């Protein structure tokens, strides 16, 4: 998981 | 022959409530109306997606969770992190119904295309292509792009998804990773640490879908001329190899100069050339929005692109309307690129293109 934001 | 424009005042008001883009839907529609473009389109009120429609992609457990936290806006529910809710995707009160309305709007656009009502149908409040079957992601709660593609599959045997948003259209690519009925083509920023972290040129899909995913990884600072050269080269090859019967085109405006993400350096004119190239194929085309976090520039962009769809040249001056003061102090439609470097080296772009050509030989 990545953050957008 | 006249484009369909998916719109109602109630729909725009729901879309205005999305956490990361408040009021944006009103600004976009208001500017389109200010240029009188709606008078040249067939206005179609969206239908709301049914649970059965949503569940053809999303899981029951995820839909049930979204419905539950949506009822009162429980942004503090302990189970939300499993389902992707949290910082990027807060449990805004009503979000289930808002997302169902956006899903339904994209399905309505698809159905208009199936019925031959139009050759182009527009849902500028759609394009939420990061959501997974069981997970919110990237400001996306329901994947309206996937739902639209699945509706188009009723008639159109092969569908091309073209993503021009700054961010890799990973939810759509994942949904169709294992099939050859839908080809996905994504031009996006690709850099370790940059959301969603996927979409290298070597990502080509899986199983029976191998080579039916195309990814064009691009670096910061790209401007109109080079972007169009890339886009045209890839789409030329894709069109010949895949022979699509319908196109879903995602035009997120977070690539445009002035976006706070400050990554690409595009103007609406460059995106407009890509759009014109696709329109000359004369296929059923579903137009979606997506990201775009300079709200006035996103309205400038999508209004300009609506003009491109209609074959119209728009006046440079922003017309008087509800949000006129958001366009000061110059009040013009055109956007100027920033003075920062293009980090895309010609040899790298060429190798990416050659790699893609090699993949498409298998198609
Ligand atoms: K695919
Ligand atoms: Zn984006």
């Amino acid at each position: 998981r990545h953050k957008k934001x | 022959l006249v484009p369909v424009y998916i719109y109602s005042p109630e729909y725009v008001s729901m879309c205005d409530s999305l956490a990361k883009i408040p009021k944006r839907a009103s600004m976009v529609h208001s500017l389109i109306e200010a240029y009188a473009l709606h008078k040249q389109m067939r206005i179609v009120k969206p239908k709301v997606a049914s649970m059965e429609e949503m569940a053809t992609f999303h899981t029951d457990a995820y839909l049930q969770h979204l419905q539950k936290v949506s009822q009162e806006g429980d942004d503090d529910h302990p189970d939300s992190i499993e389902y992707g809710l949290g910082y990027d995707c807060p449990a805004t009160e009503g979000i289930f119904d808002y997302a169902a309305a956006i899903g339904g709007a994209t399905i309505t656009a698809a159905q208009c295309l199936i019925d031959g009502m139009c050759k182009v149908a527009i849902n500028w409040s759609g394009g939420w292509h990061h959501a997974k079957k069981d997970e919110a992601s990237g400001f996306c709660y329901l994947n309206d792009a996937v739902l639209g593609i699945l509706r188009l599959r009723r008639k159109f045997e092969r569908i091309l998804y073209v993503n021009l948003d700054l961010h890799h259209g990973d939810g759509v690519e994942d949904a169709f990773s294992f099939t050859s009925k839908v080809m996905t083509v994504s031009l996006h920023k690709f850099s370790p640490g940059f959301f969603p972290g996927t979409g290298d040129v070597s990502d080509v899909g899986l199983g029976k879908g191998r080579y039916y995913s195309v990814n064009v990884p691009i670096q910061d600072g790209i401007q109109d001329e080079k972007y169009y050269q890339i886009c045209e080269s890839v789409l030329k090859e894709v069109y010949q190899a895949f022979n699509p019967k319908a196109v879903v085109l995602q035009l997120g405006a977070d690539t445009i100069a002035g976006d706070p993400m400050c990554s690409f350096n595009m103007t609406p004119v460059g995106i407009g050339k890509c759009l014109k190239y696709i329109l000359q194929w004369q296929l059923a085309t579903l137009i979606l929005g997506g990201g775009g976090f300079n709200l006035a520039n996103t309205a400038r962009c999508w209004t300009y692109l609506t003009g491109v769809i209609l074959g119209k040249t728009l006046s440079s001056e922003i017309p008087d309307h509800e949000f006129f003061t958001a366009y000061g102090p110059d009040y013009v439609l055109e956007i100027t690129p920033s003075c920062r470097p293009d980090r895309n080296e010609p040899h790298r772009i060429q190798q990416i293109l050659n790699y893609i050509k090699g993949n498409l030989k298998h198609v």
